[PDB]
C-alpha cells in the first residue's frame, strides 16, 4: 500500500525546523572535487538514504541552493560507494545543458 | 514517485468537482498532498542564510551641485513646468522626472 | 566485468581529459599570462640597456651596475 511506502518517506526526510541538524557525519566523496556546505551534504546523504530504499524523491530547494551540485554529489556517491558508475540520464533545459556539463566537469570530472 | 500504481494514470478516478463532490475532490487533494510531501525536500534562503552567501547593498548620498541645483531650480520653477504639474497629464509629469 | 581498481585509473584518465576540454572555457589564466609577458620581441638587430640592483661584496649594501647587450656580433 501506498501508506506503507509514505511512511518509509516519511521516516527518512531529515529532522529539525530547518532540516539542517542531522548527526550523521558524511564525509564528501573522494572523487568530488570541492567543499560541499552543510545543507549540501545533507542534501546528498538524504539522496543516499532515498537510493538505499530504491526511493524517489522531489528536491525543491530554492533556486541558487546548488541542487545541481547535489545532484553531481550524488553521482560521486553512487560511484564510490555503491559502485553505481552505470549509465545515468540527465533530462535538462537546451539553455542548462552547457552548465550542467561545464558543472559536471569541474566537480566529478572523472565522469565520462 | 511511485512507478506501478495499480490505478492507472490516464484513469484519472475524479472528474469536474460537482457542488456535492466537492468536499469528495478537496479531501483527496489534500491526502494526495500528504502523501507526497514526504517526498519533497525544501528549504529556503532564510534557513540556510547563516551558510549563504553574504550580499551587501550600500546607498551612497550625493550631494547636489551648484549647476546640478540651479538647473534643478530651474526646471522646477519653468511655468510650462507648473502649468503640467497643475495639469496632472501623466505623460507630462512623467516627462519633467 | 570490471573492478573498481580499473574504473579508477579510467576515472583519471577522463578527468585528465576533462580537465583538458573543461581547460578550452576555464585557461583564462595561464596562456593569457604566457602570450601577453612573452621574453622575446620581433626579429633584427637589438640593443638592450640593462640596468639592475646587485649587492656590494667585499635592506642589504646594494649597489647599481649596468649591462649592454648586443643582439648580433655585426652591430
Amino acid at each position: 500500500d501506498i501508506a506503507d511506502v509514505t511512511a518509509v518517506a516519511e521516516a527518512i526526510l531529515p529532522k529539525g525546523s530547518a532540516r539542517v541538524t542531522t548527526s550523521v557525519k558524511f564525509n564528501a566523496p573522494s572523487l568530488l572535487y570541492g567543499a560541499l556546505r552543510d545543507y549540501q551534504k545533507i542534501g546528498l546523504d538524504w539522496l543516499a538514504k532515498l537510493y538505499r530504499k530504491n526511493l524517489n524523491g522531489i528536491l525543491a530547494d530554492e533556486a541558487g541552493l546548488g541542487k545541481t551540485v547535489q545532484i553531481i554529489a550524488f553521482f560521486a556517491h553512487l560511484a564510490c560507494n555503491e559502485g553505481n558508475w552505470g549509465p545515468h540520464l540527465v533530462v535538462v533545459r537546451s539553455c542548462n545543458i552547457l552548465k550542467w556539463e561545464l558543472e559536471l566537469k569541474r566537480w566529478c570530472p572523472g565522469l565520462k | 514517485l511511485v512507478p506501478g500504481i495499480s490505478r492507472p494514470y490516464l484513469s484519472s478516478p475524479l472528474r469536474a468537482p460537482s457542488e456535492e463532490s466537492q468536499d469528495y475532490y478537496h479531501k483527496v487533494v489534500i491526502r494526495l498532498h500528504r502523501v507526497t510531501q514526504p517526498f519533497i525536500l525544501r528549504r529556503t534562503k532564510r534557513d540556510v542564510e547563516k551558510q549563504l552567501t553574504k550580499k551587501y547593498e550600500h546607498v551612497l548620498k550625493c550631494r547636489l551641485s551648484n549647476r546640478q541645483k540651479a538647473l534643478y531650480e530651474d526646471v522646477i520653477l519653468q511655468p510650462g513646468t507648473q502649468e503640467a504639474l497643475k495639469s496632472g497629464h501623466f505623460v507630462n509629469v512623467l516627462s519633467i522626472l | 566485468p570490471l573492478t573498481q581498481e580499473e574504473l579508477l585509473r579510467e576515472a583519471k584518465i577522463t578527468e585528465e581529459l576533462n580537465l583538458r576540454s573543461l581547460e578550452t572555457y576555464e585557461r583564462l589564466e595561464a596562456d593569457k599570462k604566457k602570450q601577453v609577458h612573452k621574453k622575446r620581441k620581433c626579429p633584427g638587430p637589438i640593443i638592450t640597456y640593462h640596468s639592475v640592483t646587485v649587492p656590494l661584496v667585499g635592506p642589504p649594501a646594494r649597489c647599481s651596475r649596468t649591462f649592454i647587450t648586443f643582439s648580433d656580433d655585426a652591430t
